[PDB]
RNA sequence: CGCGACCUCAGAUCAGACGUGGCGACCCGCUGAAUUUAAGCAUAUUAGUCAGCGGAGGAAAAGAAACUAACCAGGAUUCCCUCAGUAACGGCGAGUGAACAGGGAAGAGCCCAGCGCCGAAUCCCCGCCCCGCGGCGGGGCGCGGGAAAUGUGGCGUACGGAAGACCCACUCCCCGGCGCCGCUCGUGGGGGGCCCAAGUCCUUCUGAUCGAGGCCCAGCCCGUGGACGGUGUGAGGCCGGUAGCGGCCCCCGGCGCGCCGGGCCCGGGUCUUCCCGGAGUCGGGUUGCUUGGGAAUGCAGCCCAAAGCGGGUGGUAAACUCCAUCUAAGGCUAAAUACCGGCACGAGACCGAUAGUCAACAAGUACCGUAAGGGAAAGUUGAAAAGAACUUUGAAGAGAGAGUUCAAGAGGGCGUGAAACCGUUAAGAGGUAAACGGGUGGGGUCCGCGCAGUCCGCCCGGAGGAUUCAACCCGGCGGCGGCCGGCCGUGCCGGCGGUCUCGGCGGAUCUUUCCCGCUCCCGGGGGCGGGGG
RNA sequence: CUAACACGUGCGCGAGUCGGGGGCUCGCACGAAAGCCGCCGUGGCGCAAUGAAGGUGAAGGCCGGCGUCGCCGGCCGAGGUGGGAUCCCGAGGCCUUCCAGUCCGCCGAGGGCGCACCACCGGCCCGUCUCGCCCGCCGCGCCGG
RNA sequence: AGCCGGGCGUGGAAUGCGAGUGCCUAGUGGGCCACUUUUGGUAAGCAGAACUGGCGCUGCGGGAUGAACCGAACGCCGGGU
RNA sequence: CCCAUACCCGGCCGUCGCUGGCAGUCGGCAGAGCGAGAAAGAGAGUGGCGCGGACGCUACGCCGCGACGAGUAGGAGGGCCGCUGCGGUGAGCCUUGAAGCCUAGGGCGCGGGCCCGGGUGGAGCCGCCGCAGGUGCAGAUCUUGGUGGUAGUAGCAAAUAUUCAAACGAGAACUUUGAAGGCCGAAGUGGAGAAGGGUUCCAUGUGAACAGCAGUUGAACAUGGGUCAGUCGGUCCUGAGAGAUGGGCGAGCGCCGUUCCGAAGGGACGGG
RNA sequence: CGACUCUUAGCGGUGGAUCACUCGGCUCGUGCGUCGAUGAAGAACGCAGCUAGCUGCGAGAAUUAAUGUGAAUUGCAGGUUGAUCAUCGACACUUCGAACGCACUUGCGGCCCCGGGUUCCUCCCGGGGCUACGCCUGUCUGAGCGUCGCU
């Protein structure tokens, strides 16, 4: 029954919530797990990247939001090709690729195929077999200071 | 301060596993120290108790200077009896008293191959600890 | 308590009749547990009132503006003799006691050595304390993991880890801890504040671009500084004793005017 | 009629395989209430919940748009925060109630049918030979058998693909066996086994010490070990252990290296020519259920029932008209996520035998019911049985002596041993049931360790006795104040100020003297990103 | 006991405030704690209201330039009345051998500036009604102000 | 009618007393009795109203006894009335 | 003349008010006041020996004046009231005796309660500053457990009936033997089975518990034994009926159906 | 005075409270995350020198082998080339039970191969191995006035 003066209030409880109840005590644990596969992972890939392939610049599609830039899922193959990056080669290399983005405009492809380039110029590419190295590779001497570098790889800045 | 966390500091699990340790774990537990001119002889403190070490008893009711041949290990009862410690019943009877081992000192060990292969096997550990403390 | 304890049996009230209390009791059967009382606070077994469930609140979230404030009240008072000295610690014979040594102790690997230190800065009367008040927990703490107390010992703020942890790790009462990572419960145990603490040189000379100064913003820290004082001059007997407050002052009238 | 194919369908204790049932905490597919709320009640709500049925795994399910949006656009699924108790639904009452964007955890993409091209180029099984065979595989030989053209394999799938020509690149990848060396995250992977410091030191309590005191000047000894447990109370140093990138032994794995054998002949760009898709399905009507989805969100039955610049979606029904975005009716896919069952562990501001699981114990046991099913009570001698020999009365239970023990004031349901209730002893009292409040009196048990009554200064007088007062000297220490230096300021002013730079941090202040890279322009002009001043 | 809401109280910061989710810290006796993130403030609440919606969206007061000013400058700046704790001023007034003559401090008629807050009168923003005229242009209109 | 400015204090009946204002809020929503007034009823310790005071929530002295009558309301005590 | 808890005077407790007073403990470096009817300076200035003096003030403290004190439902404050556990602290207590329990002992507090002495007991416990709660019982025909009066009472009364002697034995109304008198009266209180029971059967022994008195006795307890089949039954047949396959239905575990929508014979004289 | 009743205390009963103990729970977290026709889960019956229950085990029956360890188990007896414990990879694992020859009384069969009778000539006795349903691939034997081809 209402009191003198207040809100009135839905309160969402008349179901049986007490059986449905989400305790949050792993909390902690679940934090730690995580952190250790995420070490284990980037041991495993000894000179790769940690967080992974490096990713696109995308503005997000809200004109709440269409001022600020994101990171995108990956890719698009206009940009690859224009960039002369083959679509197979690019994911085995280190470049995430996906085939559903379009391209309306000039600017962000262009942005983007700078990206690309950019990322070309600065990874160092290891030997398919360690004693003949190839064409298209890295020369011995830079070799001995790759190293694993934390965070995204060339992080978007606004 | 024990940082393992594989082994518990518990006190009812403790408990449980002294009270229901198997035979060859009570071994283990009732070993009683070595006299000093055996420590000094053989490098080595403690020794598991045998049939018949012989004994000094430093506590309780029948501490004293005398040398007891050791009779029988009662592992179930945690005990063990020596052949001079004992008191005689109602009927005039004597009957061993349960000594534990743990306020037990060995005065000379029953030199079998097991028991020499152990105290050369302590021996070799401890000093390789040490010289590892070096 | 379990979710479905008290509720495991099956039973139904008489009812009106029969000459009973009205109460659910176990049905049927050649037993002693047959009619006897089954669900109720104030049956013999049965559910408890209002169970216990595992939802309860059990944390709480503080404002790192308040953590902070607290942190730096901590130390702020363990710098003063009295303070400390009421915590209970043994400090008479303490030279300084914001007690600051070189760095060399931060690389000590044995325990000796930590003991041999402990004597020489005649911090070993506080360890003697410890000693002393070791004794035994009262209640049914004993059977639950904590069977022994003790008293708490001084605290040791390092820099980098050096062995230092593992030299005075063995020493009862003693807390180490790093100085880019204070804490509360252990700065002011108890919540009283004034804890004995032993500074090394690395960590004395990092704690003001910890917390800041007056005048520099905390470079560590994003964006912090020392908390602003109320009062800056707390001498009140000064600030009655002071000769501009005396002279605006009516004459104390002191004589009795009993019935 | 007979003989022979193929089709369709039978029979087998034919050769070789596969399924059933259980558990079911978490998961998937169905079916699916009424208590209750609405202060009544039927729609609603409870609730797509309980109960019922089926099917799995170590996770399941979902999943690489017939998507979201309308923006300068994002881009598989799953999970958390927020959107948000919002849009919306609702006898518009009670109540119910999402999604997009945004930030994160994780992150991985792919394959058929069709369309076509390759002498079916494909697959299974039996026999012999060689290899190892405890996850029945590789190579060869079989005018061995079968499947399959009513279509197996290679290329190939919406991100286009194929073929031909021309340029460029142009070969080490995988598998079946064998051996070798080293390494294995925090510590070198995992598992198992065996070991590694220091007092029973000197006195003293005790029934028993782990108690109390001491151990010099190395403030007993160790300590990377002062967690815990046991041992006749209370133990860093008696014992097990504990700490330690400590030691030794055994077994299994993963990563690299080498050898033999087997398969594989593979790519990129430009130009020319061809080709390209899933039907009783979409969609429409109606009915029923469901959803926040409202002129119908989703699902299903029935009826109608397609098209190829087509079809679906664009949250109000309809016609016309442009735009935007995907490509349905085929398939696979780890991680982040869930876990009151199971195995093995760790911990706790929890309970402490009427509590905590029903169950600390021969507990789902005894016991009840024909059955479905219901379901308890019950821990503690003592450090050690040392568990009371022996004498005596009695038929015996049961006693008196004796004895063990620190204690039988612990005697086998024995720690402690309360109350209700009872026996006996002592004291007192008694015909208005007892008990009670206020005020005294009387008698008691104990207490004052009462029973010649306090102490404290300052004097006066008398009997004594001291290494004795004041004042000085020497040395040290402290307090207070005024000359020399020093430090600090939550104060100010200046300097040509500062490791090379002539310090750092910040700035939504500038920089045709700046420099570098990128793009546009025919070595040159302009813009953008970074560095410099 | 949990969740929600309201109000009162205590603390921190303050036009801001808050890491609750995540991550970094050699994971791990305590510690499943504690510290840090700042280009992890996404985001929540607050800083703006009103209208069903399309939408709109929070002062003005004086002088010189054409009072029967069109209209540019010079300015000044977020009202007014009453009551208002405190503060300012201050006619006069606070003593002793007298007398001249000060300093410092207290008193005090009246008079000021008036906090918060209350009441009242104006003003501004959004919806709606009545009246009436004027202005702007890339598209002079069922336009906009 | 509203504005400004100015002048008038013998504070214009007695008595008594500090006042104003704002939040949040429990219990209650069965009443009963008495003098006086009063409706229905033959009447009632009946039923129904108005004013005031009580009882309920309240003990104390008196009415022998007593929810309401008369006196008087209360911390623990001594004296007086 | 008598007396109420009313009134007057006095003491004490508490509450409320004075938003009362005290930092002035200003000392041989000093001068001891701001109670006194009258708003405000014991005002500052310039000219005509003996070394000495109580308490105080946990300011959340101490001190002084007045008034007042009923209370259900209800509201609020303070508890150096109490229980359990946690962080601090008491160089706390304790086998030269902790917790708990008992007491005609000594006391404190208005009270919640508490402190000592004595006894029993045998291993842990408490004070203060904080933190947390499954935190205080006279009742609920409260739950579990225990114990009373009733009360040595109701009662040990359905079916005619027992007596003598001996033996055993501690012990005899109840056992055993002998004798006598009785009953069942062949539709039995007799002799055998089915169902059900499951060792109750038999021998020996015991007399703790049970057999509502007792027992030398027992269907009690404790040791041991005991059920022999071609022909006696089961085993086979089918009855009323139950129930697979084929088939049908069913979301499904499954259900219907028993000759019905079935290629339903695995047999045989003989001959080759 | 005596009895009875009442009150208080001492002692003794009755009872089992309180306190102190705790090889038990409850809650949270971590790693793993594995049953079955090669017969599961469950049930029944048996197995110890003295053994009823609990526990363990399966006619090899409180356990065999193997490995580790190294002198016991224990309530009483008896007896290092390895006692006892632990681990567990070899072996074994009665009857029911999805339960499988048919049925559920443990009743009744069928086929094949061995040992007793025989000296296979058949019965009879004992032993061993098969004999469930559905379904897949292949094999064999078939059926059809189903579609055909030669005679
Ligand atoms: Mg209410
Ligand atoms: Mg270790
Ligand atoms: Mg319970
Ligand atoms: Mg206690
Ligand atoms: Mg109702
Ligand atoms: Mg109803
Ligand atoms: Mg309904
Ligand atoms: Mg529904
Ligand atoms: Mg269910
Ligand atoms: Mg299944
Ligand atoms: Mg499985
Ligand atoms: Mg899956
Ligand atoms: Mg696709
Ligand atoms: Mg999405
Ligand atoms: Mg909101
Ligand atoms: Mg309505
Ligand atoms: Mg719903
Ligand atoms: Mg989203
Ligand atoms: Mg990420
Ligand atoms: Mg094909
Ligand atoms: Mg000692
Ligand atoms: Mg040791
Ligand atoms: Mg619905
Ligand atoms: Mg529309
Ligand atoms: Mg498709
Ligand atoms: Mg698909
Ligand atoms: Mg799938
Ligand atoms: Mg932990
Ligand atoms: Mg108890
Ligand atoms: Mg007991
Ligand atoms: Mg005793
Ligand atoms: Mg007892
Ligand atoms: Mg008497
Ligand atoms: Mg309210
Ligand atoms: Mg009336
Ligand atoms: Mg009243
Ligand atoms: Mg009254
Ligand atoms: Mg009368
Ligand atoms: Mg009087
Ligand atoms: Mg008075
Ligand atoms: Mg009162
Ligand atoms: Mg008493
Ligand atoms: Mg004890
Ligand atoms: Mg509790
Ligand atoms: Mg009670
Ligand atoms: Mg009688
Ligand atoms: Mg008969
Ligand atoms: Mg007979
Ligand atoms: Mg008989
Ligand atoms: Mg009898
Ligand atoms: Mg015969
Ligand atoms: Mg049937
Ligand atoms: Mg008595
Ligand atoms: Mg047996
Ligand atoms: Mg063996
Ligand atoms: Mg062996
Ligand atoms: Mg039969």
């Amino acid at each position: 029954a209402p009191s003198r003066n207040g809100m009135i209030l839905k309160p969402h409880f008349h179901k049986d919530w007490q059986r449905r109840v989400a305790t949050w005590f792993n909390q902690p644990a679940r934090k730690i797990r995580r952190r250790k596969a995420r070490q284990a992972r980037a041991r495993r890939i000894a000179p790769r990247p940690a967080a992974g392939p490096i990713r696109p610049i995308v503005r997000c599609p809200t004109v709440r939001y269409h001022t600020k830039v994101r990171a995108g899922r990956g890719f698009s193959l206009e940009e690859l090709r224009v960039a002369g990056i083959h679509k197979k080669v690019a994911r085995t290399i280190g470049i995430s690729v996906d085939p559903r983005r379009r391209n309306k405009s000039t600017e962000s492809l262009q942005a983007n195929v700078q990206r690309l380039k950019e990322y070309r110029s600065k990874l160092v590419l290891f030997p398919r077999k360690p004693s003949a190295p190839k064409k298209g590779d890295s020369s011995a001497e830079e070799l001995k200071l790759a190293t694993q570098l934390t965070g995204p790889v060339m992080p978007i800045r606004n | 301060m024990k940082f393992n966390p594989f082994v518990t500091s518990d006190r009812s699990k403790n408990r449980k596993r002294h009270f229901n340790a198997p035979s060859h774990i009570r071994r283990k537990i009732m070993s009683s120290p070595l006299s000093k001119e055996l420590r000094q002889k053989y490098n080595v403190r403690s020794m598991p108790i045998r049939k018949d070490d012989e004994v000094q008893v430093v506590r309780g009711h029948y501490k004293g200077q005398q040398i007891g041949k050791v009779v029988q290990v009662y592992r179930k009862k945690y005990v063990i009896y020596i052949e001079r410690v004992q008191r005689e019943k109602a009927n005039g009877t004597t009957v061993h008293v349960g000594i534990h081992p743990s306020k037990v000192v060995i005065t000379r060990l029953k030199l079998d191959k097991d028991r020499k292969k152990i105290l050369e096997r302590k021996a070799k550990s401890r000093q390789v600890g040490k010289e590892k403390g070096k | 308590v379990s979710e479905l304890a008290g509720h495991q049996t099956s039973a139904e009230s008489w009812g009106t009749g029969r000459a009973v209390a009205r109460i659910p009791r176990v049905r049927g059967g050649g037993t002693h547990r047959s009619g006897q009382g089954a669900f109720g606070n104030m049956c013999r077994g049965g559910r408890m009132f209002a169970p216990t469930k595992t939802w309860r609140r059990w944390h709480r979230r503080v404002n790192t503006t308040q953590k902070r404030y607290a942190i730096c009240s901590a130390l702020a008072a363990s710098a003063l003799p009295a303070l400390v000295m009421s915590k209970g610690h043994r400090i008479e014979e303490v030279p300084e006691l914001p007690l600051v040594v070189e760095d060399k102790v931060e690389g000590y690997k044995k325990t000796k050595e930590a003991v041999l230190l402990l004597k020489k800065l005649k911090a070993w009367n506080d360890i003697k304390k410890v000693y002393a008040s070791q004794r035994m927990r009262a209640g049914k703490g004993k059977m639950r993991n904590r069977r022994r107390i003790q008293r708490r010992g001084p605290c040791v703020i390092y820099n980098e880890d050096n062995g230092i942890v593992k030299a005075f790790r063995n020493i009862p009462g003693i807390t180490l801890l790093n100085v880019t990572k204070l804490n509360i419960l252990k700065l002011a145990p108890g919540g009283h504040v004034g804890r004995f603490c032993i500074w090394t040189e690395s960590a004395f000379r990092k704690l003001d671009d910890l917390y800041g100064t007056w005048r520099k913003a905390a470079s560590l820290k994003s964006n912090y500084n020392l908390p602003m004082h109320k009062m800056l001059n707390t001498d009140l007997s000064r600030i009655l004793k002071s000769p501009e407050i005396q002279r605006a002052l009516r004459a104390p009238r002191k004589k009795i005017h009993r019935r």
